[PDB]
């Protein structure tokens, strides 16, 4: 077939997916796809907030 | 690297062990904004607009 297995990849194909796996999760919480709005997205990335807060304090601490 | 290599030669051994994580994150976050970073003026498309 095609499609399966490991081939070859290029940068575009890699944010494709990454929109469809957005996309495609919404469906399954809020059963619409109009996406008015991408909260998945603010709620992922104020986690991230939150670790690097975490890092920037134990190195600090390091430093003294 | 010069830097650390003055310091080296200068016989503090400060950045020995544990110490080296200030200039290893240093020149790895150096290599992010070089390599990857954002495309300019001739490159308008990104991942917030397409």
């Amino acid at each position: 077939g095609s499609g399966y297995g490991l081939g070859l990849s290029t940068r575009t194909q890699v944010t494709g997916y990454q929109f469809l796996a957005r996309r495609t999760a919404m469906a399954l919480t809020r059963w619409r796809v109009r996406m008015e709005i991408e909260p998945g997205r603010r709620q992922t990335l104020a986690v991230v907030a939150s670790v690097s807060a975490a890092l920037v304090i134990c190195l600090g601490a390091l430093l003294w | 690297g010069g830097m650390v290599a003055m310091v080296f030669a200068s016989g503090s051994h400060v950045f020995g062990g544990i110490g080296s994580i200030f200039p290893l994150f240093m020149m790895v976050g150096i290599m992010m904004m070089m390599f990857r970073g954002m495309g300019g003026g001739q490159q308008q498309m990104s991942r917030p607009k397409l």
